[PDB]
């Protein structure tokens, strides 16, 4: 009951699902090949980690996901990876030619070819769930398929599932790991057409992650492996209350509730804390204080913006670990008082709390220190949108001179698409403005 | 044999629904099987109001277990006196409901209550006389809130002269699960003034002060906040489950004077932290039982006027010096008493002790102070109103603006009801 279902889309959301589904893996004892030797009854079950995993008669536990690229090769990996036995074959889906970091070919021209395969496969998983609860999608802004695709994919799912909930992990660009320059256009495109169909939606910022890599790791040029490792403990952090069972733990869709006050205004913005190397953390004990204290340095934001510019319209801490309430309502009513967290006039100002109790993990060969306590805060303030504004930005700048958009119109799509998609960015974020003003 | 059918819905009305059970189970000698082993004939004179009697010398209570997904019941059934209820008692459903009074009123809740109402019906129908139904649920929530009140009408509906009781949760800002709460409350607000004859106000804000500042606790949990709610709906329950004068209707033809103005203030003495083994006297007893710090609805009596006051002493006391105490304290505060219900003020003494206890005494208010409460809700409602903040959640499930517009005039005629007989 209360099942799952992951659709990693794109090389991002391939490659930040292997790192999601490894570490899931460990923090659940199960092996490569499947199986779980403490999971007592075969076959079947009901426990927490069921909500993400199925299980077969002869022991498997099998992740309740799709990964879908257009093109093979990052998903050829997963197919000869450590994990190869962990999924079914018809769990991965490839076509031959990519997007070529065309929002268009991704909707239409190759998306097109490919669709109604995917959504057989996502059917099949739909079909032994008992009380599917929802779809978490996994995918960039910037890559033709990221966007375009997923796009198209989230459209047919409202037609197919209804309003069955849907959220987002997004991979919003940076210029560091960037591989096309019409990724704002691609970015603006998918959240146009995505927004009325989305539920809620995490927006990774690769350039924080990047310069929390950078800063907090020491490493010097990261990678996508650096990136996605720690990409991959925010989103566990953020599923773990689905896949564990606590007296203290808070279901991810009760904090739902409290983030997401008007359909549109569905962008938390999460922070996550510790991150810090082995050689650091040796002999540093970080307490339930110092990582809640953590949670609102914007350099730990995983996505670039200022809260202090802003207001809060719901402030939600997520604890793991070794973690007692004493302790939170002593960390909570400490920085009450050195950092003034403005509210909304229209908005409660109590933070909401979670605890489960199941100690973060680590993949061996990883950057990030082993801890007994960890914490994502997910908070909706709306200096969110400074992220669109930027976007929109350098979207402006190309489409004053219609550059690269021949691109698009060769693949059957219209300029009026692109005005149509900023026109509603204008408006979201005009909304975020609006929300912040004082009651008259 | 006036039968009462107990009801508790959502998570938190099953959770002190449970501990209610816990606590007068004990006190009727019947252990966690359903088998008798109290010592005194006292226990079992009026067992049949809140228990059958099955084969073997079982008793079994008259119980339903409601709720929209399975946790919280599972809990129960694995709890301390879990196995003491009636298997088939057990009705939930696996969708939950969101902390939403829209899907347990009109959705979800509307696909599970036709098969509640047949476990009722079952329980009414092998009663002797039905006296009424008790439910125990929270305002803040969906399930309690808008299930449970969804239940309260088709139970009227089908038993329109039978007595309905609630012990009704009300959120708190400072003990909140979720912002939607004031949504949820005021909605259900409107259906208790229109569907219930009694409702024992119980504020999440009033237990979690009187855990902190009196119990001394400096970490109260939900567990805590329970433990001070069993004890009250204990002691309000006294004079049903034991010899004296006496029925639901009686007790409220002399509590409420006018139809709507059926909210009690409960309170509770002793409420003491661990000089736990302290003898408490019959005016120590007195004084704490009317201190607002004793109360459990976060509202100043001060504040307002009683209409209506039950108090119940129990233990081996002084029948006179409780007299003589409570004559004291009226005589010492009429200004707080309306001059125009004569003689509104009634003591009842029973001479068994709660556990633990050599004696105790529990107040039931009928206070126009109870406005305070109401008008806290209301402003946390509009707060959000204004700026239709949330009800996306609430539109979705089919229900419309002008469905929260008639609640919130609801609940303020509700308070401008109060202010009138408070001059
Ligand atoms: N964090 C992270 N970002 C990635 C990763 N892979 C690609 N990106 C980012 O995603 C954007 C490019 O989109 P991709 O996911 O590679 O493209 P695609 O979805 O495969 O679509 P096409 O190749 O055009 O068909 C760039 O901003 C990259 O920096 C990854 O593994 N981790
Ligand atoms: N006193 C008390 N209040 C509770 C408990 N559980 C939840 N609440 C309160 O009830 C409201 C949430 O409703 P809940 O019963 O959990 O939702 P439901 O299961 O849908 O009916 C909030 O105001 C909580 O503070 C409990 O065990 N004890
Ligand atoms: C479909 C639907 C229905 C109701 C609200 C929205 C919505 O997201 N906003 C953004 C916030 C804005 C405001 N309050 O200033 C109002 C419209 C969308
Ligand atoms: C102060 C108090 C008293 C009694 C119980 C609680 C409690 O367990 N929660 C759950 C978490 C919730 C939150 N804000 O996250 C607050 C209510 C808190
Ligand atoms: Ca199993
Ligand atoms: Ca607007
Ligand atoms: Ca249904
Ligand atoms: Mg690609
Ligand atoms: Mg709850």
């Amino acid at each position: 009951m209360r099942e799952c279902i992951s659709i990693h889309v794109g090389q991002a959301g391939v490659q930040i699902g292997n790192a999601c589904w490894e570490l899931y893996c460990l923090e659940h004892g199960i092996q490569p090949d499947g199986q779980m030797p403490s999971d007592k009854t075969i076959g079947g079950g009901d426990d927490s980690f069921n909500t993400f995993f199925s299980e077969t008669g002869a022991g498997k536990h099998v992740p309740r996901a799709v990964f879908v690229d257009l093109e093979p090769t990052v998903i050829d990996e997963v197919r000869t990876g450590t994990y190869r036995q962990l999924f079914h074959p018809e769990q991965l889906i490839t076509g031959k030619e990519d997007a070529a970091n065309n929002y268009a070919r991704g909707h239409y021209t190759i998306g097109k070819e490919i669709i109604d395969l995917v959504l057989d496969r996502i059917r099949k998983l739909a079909d032994q769930c008992t009380g599917l609860q929802g779809f978490l999608v996994f995918h960039s802004f910037g890559g033709g398929t990221g966007s375009g695709f997923t796009s198209l994919l989230m459209e047919r799912l409202s037609v197919d599932y209804g309003k069955k909930s849907k959220l987002e992990f997004s991979i919003y660009p940076a210029p560091q790991v960037s591989t096309a320059v019409v990724e704002p256009y691609n970015s603006i495109l998918t959240t146009h057409t995505t927004l009325e169909h989305s539920d809620c939606a995490f927006m990774v910022d690769n350039e924080a992650i990047y310069d929390i890599c950078r800063r907090n790791l020491d490493i010097e040029r990261p990678t996508y492996t650096n990136l996605n490792r720690l990409i991959s403990q925010i989103v566990s952090s953020i599923t773990a209350s689905l896949r564990f069972d606590g007296a203290l733990n808070v279901d991810l869709t009760e904090f739902q509730t409290n983030l997401v006050p008007y359909p549109r205004i569905h962008f938390p913005l999460a922070t996550y804390a510790p991150v810090i190397s082995a050689e650091k953390a040796y002999h540093e004990q970080l307490s339930v204080a110092e990582i809640t204290n953590a949670c609102f340095e914007p350099a730990n934001q995983m996505v670039k913006c200022d809260p202090r510019h802003g207001k809060y319209m719901a402030c939600c801490l997520l604890y793991r670990g070794d973690v007692v309430p004493k302790d939170v309502n002593a960390a909570i009513a400490t920085i009450k008082t050195k950092r003034s967290i403005q509210f909304v006039d229209w908005c409660p100002t109590g933070f909401k709390v979670g605890i489960n109790y199941q100690p973060p993990t680590v993949v061996p060969g990883g950057d990030l220190a082993k801890v007994q306590r960890a914490v994502c805060m997910l908070s909706n303030t709306t200096a969110i949108a400074e992220a669109w504004a930027r976007l929109d930005h350098k979207f402006d700048l190309m489409y004053a001179k219609r550059a690269f958009v021949h691109w698009y119109v060769g693949e059957g799509m219209e300029e009026g698409e692109f005005s149509e998609a900023r026109e509603d960015m204008a408006a979201l974020e005009k909304d975020y403005e609006e929300v912040g003003v004082d009651s008259v | 044999m006036r039968e009462i059918v107990h009801i508790q819905a959502g998570q938190c009305g099953n959770q002190i629904g449970a501990k209610f059970w816990e606590v007068i189970s004990d006190e009727h000698g019947i252990d966690p099987t359903g088998s008798y082993h109290g010592d005194s004939d006292l226990q079992l004179e009026r067992i049949n109001v809140y228990y059958n009697e099955a084969t073997g010398n079982k008793y079994v209570p008259r119980a339903i277990l409601v709720d929209l997904e399975p946790g919280t019941m599972d809990s129960v059934r694995s709890g301390p006196f879990g196995q003491i209820f009636r298997p088939d008692n057990f009705v939930f459903g696996q969708s939950g409901a969101g902390n939403n009074w829209a899907k347990g009123h009109y959705t979800e809740g509307a696909e599970l209550v036709d098969s509640v109402l047949d476990v009722v019906r079952k329980e009414s129908e092998s009663c002797d006389c039905l006296q009424g139904f008790q439910l125990t649920h929270s305002l803040g929530g969906g399930t309690g809130s808008g299930m449970g009140t969804l239940l309260i009408s088709k139970i009227r509906e089908e038993y329109p002269d039978r007595i309905m009781n609630t012990f009704s949760v009300m959120p708190s800002p400072k003990v909140s699960d979720t912002v939607v709460e004031p949504y949820n409350a005021t909605l259900s607000v409107h259906q208790l003034v229109e569907n219930t004859d009694e409702t024992y106000c119980i504020d999440n804000e009033a237990l979690y002060d009187i855990c902190f500042r009196t119990l001394k606790l400096t970490t109260p949990t939900y567990g805590d906040l329970n433990h001070l709610v069993s004890a009250t709906m204990s002691g309000v329950t006294t004079c049903l489950r034991f010899p004296g004068q006496a029925d639901l209707r009686k007790l409220a033809v002399n509590m409420v004077p006018f139809p709507r103005l059926h909210f009690f203030m409960p309170g509770f003495a002793p409420l003491t932290s661990r000089q736990q083994y302290r003898a408490l006297t019959v005016p120590e007893l007195t004084q704490q039982m009317f201190d607002s710090k004793n109360m459990m609805a976060a509202c100043d009596p001060r504040h307002g006027r009683y209409l209506t006051v039950a108090a119940i002493f129990r233990g081996r006391m002084s029948m006179k010096e409780v007299d003589e105490q409570m004559l004291n304290v009226q005589n010492k505060n009429s200004s707080y008493f309306v001059e125009w219900i004569p003689n509104n003020v009634k003591t009842a003494v029973c001479d068994i002790p709660p556990r633990g206890l050599k004696m105790s005494a529990t107040f039931i208010g009928n206070s126009t102070a109870i406005q305070e409460l109401f008008k806290r809700i209301s402003e946390q409602f509009t707060a959000m109103f204004r700026r239709k903040a949330f009800l996306h959640w609430y539109t979705g499930e089919g229900m419309d603006e002008m469905e929260f517009t008639e609640a919130e005039s609801n609940m303020n005629d509700l308070v401008s009801e109060y202010q009138q007989y408070q001059d």
